[PDB]
């Protein structure tokens, strides 16, 4: 394939001359692949035919979280609560901020998910809670997830956003909290990392972020202002393309 | 340096240097340093007066 | 061990300054310039050694 | 007494079995028990390390106003510059008391997750309590170790070796107290930037110069460079009276002999982890450390070239080194950002250089002796970095009235008399250098020809804001020290000013120089509280509580913190003393 | 003749043929409104580039106008010299007065 | 700016032994609103584009 | 025994958003199926 | 700017006064201290500057 | 033979080539200058800081233990505090046989 | 050693001959910085025999 | 200092040498700025009066 795209002066095989395409074909016949292939889920001949592999993940799942952000965000919400956290008397006026504060934070979030890597991104929980689901349509890498985050739909995985001063990640773990009108907050069971010791949504300086196995995520605010999303309705993964997918990131449990 | 207590210097270039450094010859600075088990084995001077 | 405490003895910092410990602590040099002394304070003051 | 009419000694060479351990470095328990019990948002200005971003031009004015907020909210960590020994022991009036644990090290809240080398504002909410490392003797507060001890130490080892005349450095320090100070001085520095071939082409100006204003004061002319006061010694050592000459040559024997007193207090062993015996001593030796100006690139050539070494990450463009033989014109581009430095220095820019250095291994060494040490034994505070406009300067260097001379006609030498003369009143216009002579009475003549053509040799683009961080070294780097941080900021072409005139329109405040603090050691009490256009609300905090922009380092990430800069612009002991006092007060732990 | 209140006219060539005598006068005597109707194209930052090039290269000419006066320039440094087998290259600390009537 | 309540107010007096059906509190800090910052988030100097 | 203020918690405590119109509008919001990226 | 404006004439006075004189000229308004401190530093000796 | 007493060691020039006329050579641990020997263009920096305070001299002009005069003759001269005056009796005193 | 070769290089060509063993250990006589009962004491000084 | 104590016997009854001798031989030793003519005419006089 080089010679023949060499003395050829073909830069890209992929305008190598029709009788030189086949005439290799009659000689190497494992090229069928990388050369008649319509939408092959693997670039053909490209360096970086695994890391745009990748990357179209990170992208399809932004869409699939761009738009269902919306969804749920339409109008003029009514968000009420979803968790018990009691005020004191001069309390809700840090939530007078929170008012105020709120629609920056939004963009920054997804701003800071196109912010990190994709390579950093599937160490975190959404890109994991979608493992769990696109082996659910198998055991995911790293055994992160729980034994028992594949019993119910009411055990959730958070990530963890600063919300003031810049709006950065704040943990290395999933931290699945177990939730149950209103429902209280769980933990699960069980070097030292400084946030991850809080309900989600508890206390100020913290925005939360979990998901499920059913892939309806939340977005947990401070004071129980809390609001499911159908993700579900917007994840577009073609199964043939997500097959090369899991099988890279699934492992298979004893 | 009578006990094992500490992770060392991961320079391990440095640390053993300053290992016989500091026990060359004290009184109570053993000989054939620490096995696995055991006490360190305080050497016995000569005379004790 | 009872009363977590530990007694101080004749002791300074010159040899100089150590030889007016053998007077008492009548006229001991409790403070040259830096040199300082802590004369006995024990159940052992005063006695034979 | 034995248990005899016998004597006994107990040294403190008898401590050589108990702090020599390797579990002085064994804090791993103490980062973890403390940890829980948070603390709130202690306002993080020293605990906390920024990235650079943007150029150094204006990152005053980011770093001015992003702490705008978190600034009058309290107060640092220290306080206990104002507080006497013992009120330290007390529990009242030091909740920091809990917090200081160790000898070697410092317990302070900082900020929580966010890693360090990156941001700006960091998020203020819940605090984390973790390490830094103390790093030289001197870092221990000033109510564990009294002013006097310090100087007690120095004083006893003034004797046996070589010091400084007492008459010399009247003349030193009205030089670099001097305010009505002739602002050539600040540029032909600059021109020179360390050069060695622009320096001895231009050796008529740098005879005269110094000629002239000894007359006006008794008093050196150029002196905050190593580089250039040893040009002085040997290029120019001979057209002068010695009186003046004395000045110079006592200066480079004092650090003469305040370099060789590491060594008479070493042993000889084994070569260790890539440092020397004397780097694992001593803070002046190891090259990770590099001085506030750095005008080749020796330093990181010896810095980034070391197994201590992390990401010397110069942030305009693109974090790491690449470098430049020579410069010229053409290639001092006077306002880039891509992290470039300049090795234009050397006495031979025909037998150029970018990896192959010229000066011996004690020429930064020098450097980091005359900066950090004699700079701020004549500072007491007061003296503070610049960052330079080069196309602001050399605009102006090359500046002057010197007019055609007839055929026939005599040398210009006098001013006042002579209308030949540049700096004649005929000569005089505003807005040229010639009336920069003028400003300060410098008498420069009409042979200053031979500067202009090497002046258009020679040039530098702009200054640019290195930092460099490390690995604590072969020697403390055990499994629960291994993962922190040196933080250590340095300009490269960038000048010091002595005297911060910002009570004069002549310089407007800030034209070719943006102050720039470095470190703590040059931190403008007159500089920086009188900057370009600028807040009032921090005039308490101006007056003390030196303003490092954190892109430069931070308070708890350094060498050097905040006790030692203390008692710099304190006890009012002789020069002879706080030249080996600071010295005593960097020897590493 | 370049004109200083509109950064869209300084090149080298129109700088290099001024003099540093005439440079001093003719930017203490401007007009003091900036303009902005014509940017720079290598932008406001590389006029001052291309205003700087102007008065280095225009250093020659100034000392050449004043080439009866100096003299040579010797070699200040070692390794300047051809002939090295026999004698050094020599350095001369060029603290004289050069100067010529 | 302030967010809906459906309720004014009650005052409980809590006994230690006596937490029966359990609730929580919720947190906010103790210096002023100022220092609170703004969530920021600055375009870089690169893009990707 | 502790002493503090107390509101009843119900799902009728709503705090309030406003938007600007055009947050939907934003580069992250309405994202192609490739980046440049 | 009125100082910069008659500075010569600031500089004879002193210095005439000082070779009548050991004496200092305006001590008696700091802020004309300040600039001679400030813009005349190069044309006075230096026994009275 | 014909040698001369060079006092300082002078690196911090590029004038005359260092070592130009004169080539270093020490003949003895009296004579050796810590920025001769390390500065000379020909030297190893991986024997920098052993070369300040050991006198490097080649084994076929002496060595230290077979010498008329050892280091510590010379470890007097460097170090002493007093002035010259004393310290020139304080050395002639130390050339009195065994 | 011999006097080998002419005078101007001999020094020259010893740095490159003894480079490898002369940074190996370090040399018995330079103890300049014992002091008394550093040296009497049976560490410190392995030379005391 | 014990050998330069036995000095300080003998410093008296013989010559020392005058106060300007003592720092202009030293600041000649110390003249970095030292002129080379000087090693060349040592050489060129080379013991011949």
């Amino acid at each position: 394939l080089t010679e023949a795209c060499a003395a050829e002066r073909v830069v890209r095989p992929h305008q190598l001359s029709p009788a030189a395409q086949t005439a290799l074909l009659r000689r190497f016949p494992a090229l069928e692949g990388p050369l008649r292939h319509p939408r092959p889920v693997l670039q053909p001949f490209d360096i970086a035919a695994e890391v745009a592999f990748v990357a179209r993940i990170q992208i399809a799942c932004l869409r699939a979280l761009g738009h269902s952000i919306r969804a749920a965000l339409q109008g003029g919400p009514r968000i009420f609560q979803r968790l018990r956290y009691d005020f004191g008397p001069h309390q809700s006026e840090w939530l007078g901020e929170v008012t105020r504060r709120f629609p920056v934070l939004l963009e920054n979030l997804m701003r800071a998910l196109e912010g990190t890597a994709p390579d950093a991104f599937f160490h975190t929980a959404y890109a994991l809670a979608v493992l769990a689901h696109l082996g659910g349509q198998l055991v995911p890498l790293s055994d992160d997830i729980p034994a028992r985050f594949a019993d119910s739909d009411a055990h959730y995985a958070f990530d963890y956003y600063s919300t003031s001063g810049d709006t950065l990640r704040l943990t290395n773990r999933p931290i699945a909290v177990v939730i149950d009108e209103q429902s209280k907050c769980r933990f699960m069971e069980g070097p030292h990392r400084v946030c991850e010791q809080y309900l989600p949504g508890e206390s100020y300086a913290y925005l939360c972020l979990g998901f499920n196995r059913r892939l309806c995520g939340l977005v947990v605010f401070p004071g129980g202002f809390a609001f499911t999303i159908n993700t579900a309705a917007y994840l577009s993964l073609a199964d043939p393309v997500a097959r090369a997918v899991g099988l890279r990131f699934c492992r298979g449990a004893a | 340096y009578l006990g094992r207590g500490a992770p060392p210097l991961l320079d391990n270039a440095a640390a053993v240097y300053l290992r016989n450094a500091v026990v060359a010859g004290n009184r109570l600075g053993p000989a054939q340093p620490l096995p696995v088990f055991g006490c360190a084995q305080v050497p016995r001077r000569a005379g004790m007066d | 061990g009872l009363f977590q405490e530990a007694y101080p003895i004749t002791c300074a910092s010159d040899p100089a300054l150590l030889r007016s410990a053998r007077d008492g602590e009548a006229h001991a040099r409790e403070t040259h310039f830096t040199q300082y002394l802590i004369y006995d304070a024990s159940p052992l003051k005063g006695l034979s050694l | 007494w034995g248990k005899d009419h016998q004597v006994l000694r107990l040294s403190m060479e008898n401590a050589v079995g108990t702090v020599c351990h390797p579990s002085l470095m064994n804090i791993d328990a103490a980062v973890g028990g403390v940890n829980h019990d948070p603390v709130e948002a202690a306002n993080p200005y020293g605990a906390y390390v920024a990235a650079p971003a943007g150029p150094g031009a204006d990152m005053q004015q980011r770093f001015l106003n992003a702490w705008r907020q978190r600034l009058a909210h309290g107060r640092v960590r220290w306080v206990a510059e104002c507080q006497m020994t013992a009120e330290q022991f007390m529990q009242p009036d030091n909740a920091n008391l809990a917090l200081e644990l160790h000898p070697a090290f410092d317990f302070f809240a900082g900020v929580a997750d966010v890693e360090l080398p990156g941001g700006e504002v960091p998020p203020a909410g819940p605090g984390a309590i973790q390490a830094t490392w103390r790093v030289v003797n001197g870092n221990l507060p000033l109510a564990l170790c009294p002013v006097a001890f310090r100087d007690a130490r120095g004083l006893e080892l003034g004797v046996g070796r070589h010091a400084m005349a007492p008459a010399t450095i009247a003349a030193v320090r009205g030089a670099f107290e001097d305010r009505s100070y002739p602002a050539v001085f600040y540029l032909l520095q600059a021109a020179i930037h360390g050069n060695e071939h622009v320096f001895c082409a231009l050796a008529r100006l740098v005879t005269q110069c110094i000629t002239s204003y000894w007359n006006n004061t008794r008093c050196a002319a150029f002196v905050n460079d190593y580089s250039l006061v040893s040009y002085i010694v040997t290029y120019l050592g001979g057209d002068l009276p010695e009186e003046c000459m004395a000045v110079y040559r006592d200066l480079v024997a004092h650090v003469e002999a305040l370099a060789q007193l590491v060594d008479d207090f070493t042993l000889p062993g084994p070569e260790l982890g890539g440092q020397a015996q004397a780097e694992l001593n001593h803070l002046m030796r190891d090259p990770a450390l590099l001085p506030p100006l750095v005008w080749d690139c020796d330093g990181l050539m010896r810095h980034a070239a070391l197994d201590r070494h992390r990401d010397c990450r110069i942030d305009a463009g693109g974090h790491e080194p690449v470098y430049a033989a020579a410069c010229n014109v053409a290639t001092a581009d006077f306002n880039r950002n891509d992290g470039r430095l300049l090795h234009n220095t050397q006495a031979r820019a025909a037998d150029a250089a970018d990896d192959r250095p010229h000066r011996p291994a004690d020429w930064t060494v020098h450097h980091k002796i005359y900066y950090y040490v004699l700079v701020p034994a004549f500072s007491r505070g007061r003296c503070c970095t610049a960052g330079v406009r080069f196309d602001r300067v050399y605009a102006t260097l090359q500046n002057m009235v010197v007019p055609e001379i007839a055929p026939g006609e005599e040398c210009p030498s006098d001013p006042v008399t002579d209308p030949a003369h540049p700096l004649h009143p005929a000569n005089l216009v505003a807005n040229t250098v010639k009336r920069m002579f003028h400003n300060g009475r410098v008498v420069v003549d009409g042979p200053a020809m031979l500067t202009l053509q090497v002046l258009a040799h020679n040039m530098a683009e702009r200054t640019t804001a290195l930092l460099c961080s490390a690995a604590p070294d072969a020697g403390a780097n055990t499994a629960s020290t291994a993962n922190m941080r040196i933080f250590d900021g340095a300009l490269h072409a960038g000048v010091l000013l002595m005297a911060p005139q910002h009570l004069d329109h002549t310089i407007q405040n800030g034209e070719y120089f943006y102050v720039l603090p470095v470190h703590a050691l040059f931190a403008g009490a007159d500089h920086v509280a009188n900057a370009p256009n600028f807040p009032p609300a921090l005039r308490d905090l101006a007056r003390h509580v030196p303003l490092v922009p954190p892109a430069l380092g931070a308070n708890y990430f350094s060498s050097i913190r905040q006790p030692v800069v203390q008692h710099a612009r304190e006890s009012a002991a002789g020069e002879n003393a706080l030249t080996y006092a600071l010295m005593a007060g960097y020897f590493k732990m | 003749a370049p004109q200083f209140h509109r950064p869209s006219t300084i090149t080298a060539d129109n700088v290099r043929a001024l003099g540093t005598r005439g440079l001093v006068l003719a930017t203490n005597n401007a007009q003091f409104i900036m303009d902005n109707s014509y940017p720079h194209p290598h932008g406001t930052q590389g006029a001052v580039r291309e205003f700087l090039r102007g008065q280095a290269a225009a250093l020659t000419d100034l000392g050449v106008t004043h080439a009866n006066n100096t003299f040579a320039p010797q070699p200040m440094f070692a390794g300047d010299a051809a002939a090295e087998w026999l004698r050094p290259s020599f350095g001369l600390k060029r603290t004289y007065s050069p100067f010529v009537v | 700016m302030d967010p809906y309540y459906p309720f004014d107010a009650l005052d409980v007096w809590e006994h230690r032994r006596f937490i029966v059906a359990d609730s929580r509190s919720f947190i906010t800090p103790e210096f002023p609103r100022d220092f609170w910052m703004l969530p920021v988030f600055n375009i870089p100097r690169e893009t990707a584009a």
